[PDB]
């Protein structure tokens, strides 16, 4: 079906593989597995240069079963089995695109949809940085505790209202969605930097894309996974310190890459 | 209007609801009786998952209907 | 009959449908004109989200009605 | 009884079995068609892992039900 | 609006674009300023490839954004 | 004026920091706590209180002892003039220092004579009062204006007949009100990435000067209020939000448990 | 508006105040809930002491801001 | 004469002055009511900053005129 | 109007300015001529440093006046 090239890098002094992306779509599956690979909880044969989506799907599902939790009461086991079935049923969507419904009040705040179950069973934190600026009470009131799916419905309803307060609440909430279209705000960056733990491997949602995220020396980094950098041994991590996408490229030991 | 919320184990609770109540609201009403945060709740009806922003009437949930609650860990 | 679908991209699309059309077939017609996959689409009418199992009659969507097309956030 | 074994990639195969069969015989019959080593086979039903020594009747697997196949790769 | 395109060599190209421009129209604007042809350009933003056929609007590309350029 | 000294274990060495009571002397304490934590100025270890005159005598002694001996003629003359202008202003460090920020960068101030004191000591001066670039309405209204220019622009715009200028003044006024603690989340980001690891610098926020540093990527403010003088474990406060709800940490940047 | 004050023991006090409130007034509102006299209270925001003669607006105290409370000597 | 001084917080201060008081003296009257140091005070009238050596009449300041008081950012 | 700015080195620069020009524009003209960036400039007239937001006419700087430029490095 689809094949992905593998990049071998020096992660914590050990040869470690990461999956690389060409076409748009497979970011959810690759962000989850690149976490498992960087954590050495899923290991590949040392020679493999290229892998298809089927073995990645099987490697993942193989780990979900080996990651079965202990000390679970019968209530937890029943709720676990129902969650495990539904997550496996939608597991194929990982390679085509995963549906997310954020709320703009916290980096860990999503709607608990079945596509969140995959991250729960693997204990992989899922983050976003799409946060409302709390110093602007206009937006805080207009957006409230709405999810994205609710806010677009509120804008449509407000845009045709006769209440002068409601038309302004929708206009402000519309202004917010357009100004923050890359799905990352500076308040999100500040909350992410202080929420993600040092050394934590997690998944990051931003601009309709999933990235593997970690924190080193207090700085957030995103795993470089585009095949344009497949031969660049010195381009492994990209720093996340602005909403402009102007990050610093770093090698596998988080050292700055010299311009060459 | 009263609907039932049944766990996978089989425990059933009654809620006083309105057909216009969102399922976020009924998740908060489950929190009032059972103590689970809404973001740790999963509600299923007619074999499909209900979305937080929809109402009971959007899914055609009528009186004396039973929702299925699934927990997360 | 003919209905309008308003997007957040700033455009209003015209659709040729019939009252017996399922919501899925409406979304498939949107896929043919705007390339959006059906499961990513959310159609809003009367402040209600048109669910997939229903048809246009169940929401009393008559001719020259305007639906609103909002997308789910799909990471890829 | 008619059972279906589907992998995550999408390949669903129909197999003929009996409720009294054990899971070992279930993955041995899956090996008879696809040719997959049985110890590299993990079988799931209703989100529950299936033990080698139990039977289809112990898990109450009914007619026209789908079992999930996960391959234990190297 | 103006956007920036940074290469692996550290060179930064400033481009004048519009949100309705396609990625091919961005690669041709790079060819008008830089010597690279569009057949050899690969464009990335926030880790995601900007695929030919899409617009800048499809990727939510804002003003003063930095795109990354690498060989095809 | 007398200031209480707080002795802390800073990098495993007995190090003193000067501690503030009344409002006013924060410029002088921010500069000297940078110099004390940097072990560029050392105080006899028996001291418990210190007057302003001694503090500035230690300051003035350091500026003269830190003169660049190998400098061109163009550097000597300009240093000479900058030095003279700085001393005539030095007394203001004990009563309050006037700054004029711009909102486009954490290092961006108007180059007033109050800035020379920091240049002569190689002490960076920071603020976090930055516009959110995602809001083009505010970026246009605030522009490259300093604070002093912006308030005047708000004064003038409210009496204009040009409808655009009236709206520009309204947005600029809203920005100054919403961001009144003089810290924004864009500023907090830029600070966290601009301040280097272990850097000792001065931070301006809410008409106050703090001694700032970064430890393992997190920004901290030296706790200099006399209320925490006898709190051995309250030495640094983390800077990770605009509400002032920071975490108190000991001299090794470890979280102080409630007690 | 409402603001919070936090003590070193970990207790968090919620106060209702107005920007025109003097610091002496907010210390009197603290006394109403805890019993500490304003003569024994010291209030800090962002590392700077809040002098009893100034107002909340003088220190730009926004709603939901956290102040630190210590006893003085 | 009686003039008004408006702050950025909206407060309006009434001052009893004459056309011949220096700007430095007007700032002293503001300090007597608001405690604000004169060196921290900046007065704006007709788009001009009032310098301490001049008088109110130098700037054509009339009776019942409104001056704008903006403050310098003073770190303390 | 023509004014001169003089450095401590003694080099004198002639600038064509308007009275309504602010000091910020004067520093921008030295930026275009001598290459010194504005926030690394100090202009002095009659012994006082000139603020960026004020104008030449605010300091009574008229025809053939000499400014003093102190450099930042
Ligand atoms: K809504
Ligand atoms: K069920
Ligand atoms: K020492
Ligand atoms: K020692």
């Amino acid at each position: 079906m689809s094949v992905y090239h593998i990049k071998w890098i020096q992660w914590k002094e050990e040869n470690t593989p990461i999956i690389t992306q060409n076409e748009n779509g497979p970011a959810p599956l690759l962000a989850i597995l690149n976490v498992l690979l960087l954590a050495w909880k899923v290991k590949l044969p040392p020679m493999m240069e290229i892998i298809t989506a089927e073995q990645l799907m099987e490697y993942l599902g193989d780990y979900m079963l080996d990651a079965k939790p202990k000390e679970i009461s019968e209530i937890q086991r029943l709720n676990y089995e129902q969650n495990m079935s539904d997550a496996m049923a939608i597991l194929h969507k990982l390679q085509t695109g995963l549906d997310v419904n954020v709320r703009f009040t916290g980096v860990r705040v999503f709607e608990y949809t079945p596509e969140c179950i995959v991250f729960d069973l693997l204990d992989i934190p899922l983050y976003h940085g799409w946060l409302v600026d709390p110093q602007i009470d206009d937006i805080v009131k207009a957006v409230g505790n709405c999810s994205y799916n609710q806010l677009v419905e509120k804008i449509i309803s407000c845009k045709q209202s006769d209440n002068s307060e409601l038309v302004s609440e929708g206009f402000v909430a519309e202004q917010f969605l357009n100004n923050t279209a890359t799905q990352l705000t500076y308040h999100g960056l500040c909350e992410l930097t202080s929420t993600v733990q040092e050394g934590e491997l997690c998944v990051f949602f931003r601009n309709n894309h999933f990235s593997t995220m970690t924190k080193y020396k207090g700085q957030l980094y995103l795993l470089v996974t585009d095949q344009g950098f497949l031969t660049e041994e010195k381009v492994v991590w990209e720093s996340l310190h602005n909403v402009d996408g102007d990050g610093n490229f770093c090698d596998s030991e988080f050292h700055l890459r010299p311009p060459s | 209007m009263q609907i039932f919320v049944k766990t996978l184990t089989g425990k059933t609770i009654t809620l006083e609801v309105e057909p216009s109540d969102t399922i976020e609201n009924v998740k908060a009403k489950i929190q009032d009786k059972e103590g689970i945060p809404p973001d740790q709740q999963r509600l299923i009806f007619a074999g499909k998952q209900l979305e937080d922003g929809r109402t009971l009437s959007d899914y055609n949930i009528q009186k004396e209907s039973t929702l299925h609650l699934v927990l997360r860990l």
